[PDB]
């Protein structure tokens, strides 16, 4: 790896920099160099590997999608034939966005799951392969999307079950892991009623606990439960 | 249109 | 080339494609691809080309202005040793602007220039030179400062003589020239004077001419000369 | 704070 010579140290200085300069592709790039050191990562590590690849991986989707409608429009009944260059064009950029979501689930079968023992890492990291397999899902096609779908699946639900052992309904992986799981039930798996009950429990349980918090742990977790509301609107 | 997922810390 | 096996037309086609995707750096490729098949572009090729690099550079730009004021604040007398990382970063950023320079300035004379015998596309090509001379300045301190400044002011004053004999003063790409180059004064040159006496010039000669235009010619014009006014409201 | 360029067609 061509960060194999640069101290652990400098590659989470320039990660952060990185993330000021909105320069997300290096700042990816800065923290797989640090995951591959093989030393855990702490809370704000995980936070910018995250950060880092979902930029990353947020553009290739927006990207993939306007190249799938444009695809889709081609292939109306009616639409003037233009060659294969819309099809191969999202080829690439599906095969780029494939890449990604690989490099994401190689460092964490690589050795970050096996190693997390606390519940904040194990959730953090589980929640993350649902959601590389839900992104790998959103552009599957071939026999394997049931087994991507069914892969994504369960690693949300292994994550659910520690998260409902070990935190608090308000905790905020908590929170965002229901989230995410909820977005899966309804635009990947055809669940949408499953993604409304999921919501709807989650927002009122965190609601009941809300009294326990501090106000800067209220605003973390009352934001995280607007956008359950938001999708609930959207989805009712 | 699409549904919201966790935002970026 | 990476992109020697593609057709020119298809290059073209998935440039459009990038274009729509916000892909900038694919788009870039794809018009480097274009141009170096040899032929000279059209009109709407020369466009796709310049959005391709502008957005490309623009990105690079706004990232090292960010790690460099960083490092100034870390040069600032009383500010706390950090190591190397930010200076190492913010120079891996500009060379890596540097050498997408580099790249346009390769196009221009190999040989995109010498082939341009109409005014507008010489105008466009010159000015394009001084465009990327200019950002080359921008991160210019070694010896060399001064020679990329003088380049940059050459092509731009090139590019100043042939629009004024060939183009009337409404001319977009005549006013985008005079707009640019009034930048290079103020920002570059240390000529703020030059700059506002350019502006002003190009202001007036374009009101006079705006009676001759169409409804669509006369938005064009106006846009750009709307901007003259805005720097000449930032300058006075 | 910075002058404005010409910007994209
Ligand atoms: S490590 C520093 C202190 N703790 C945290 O930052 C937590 C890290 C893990 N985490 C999350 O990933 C959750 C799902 C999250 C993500 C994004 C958020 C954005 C906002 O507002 C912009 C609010 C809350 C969250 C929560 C929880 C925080
Ligand atoms: S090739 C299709 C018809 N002609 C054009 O598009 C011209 C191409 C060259 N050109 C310019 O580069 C000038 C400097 C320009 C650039 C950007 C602009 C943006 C707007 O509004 C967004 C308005 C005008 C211009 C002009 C002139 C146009
Ligand atoms: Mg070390
Ligand atoms: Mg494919
Ligand atoms: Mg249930
Ligand atoms: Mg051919
Ligand atoms: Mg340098
Ligand atoms: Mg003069």
């Amino acid at each position: 790896g061509a960060m194999g010579s640069m101290e652990r140290a400098s590659l989470i200085q320039k990660a952060k920099l990185a993330e000021q300069a909105e320069r997300y592709e290096d700042m990816a790039a800065f923290m797989k160099g640090a995951v591959e050191k093989g030393e855990e990562l702490s809370c704000e590590e995980r936070n910018l590997l995250s950060v880092a690849y979902k930029n990353v991986v947020g553009g290739q989707r927006a990207a993939w999608r306007v190249l799938s409608s444009i695809e889709q429009k081609s292939n109306e009944e009616g639409s003037e034939e233009k060659g294969p260059e819309v099809r191969e064009y999202r080829e690439k950029v599906e095969t780029e966005l494939q890449g990604v979501c690989d490099t994401v689930l190689g460092l964490l079968d690589s050795h970050l799951i096996k190693e997390a023992g606390d519940a904040e890492s194990r959730v953090f990291y589980l929640k993350m392969k649902g959601d590389y397999y839900r992104y790998l899902a959103e552009v599957a096609t071939g026999d394997d999307k049931k087994r991507i779908i069914d892969s994504a699946r369960s690693a949300y639900q292994e994550a659910m079950d520690i998260s409902k052992k070990e935190m608090p309904p308000t905790n905020p992986i908590r929170l965002g892991l229901a989230l995410n799981f909820s977005v899966f039930h309804y635009e990947i798996a055809n669940s949408p009623e499953e993604a409304i009950s999921l919501a709807k429990t989650t927002f009122d349980e965190a609601m009941a606990d809300l009294h326990t918090l501090s106000e800067d742990s209220y605003k973390d977790s009352t934001l995280i439960m607007q956008l359950l509301r938001d999708n609930l609107t959207l989805w009712t | 249109q699409r549904s919201t997922s966790t935002p970026n810390v």
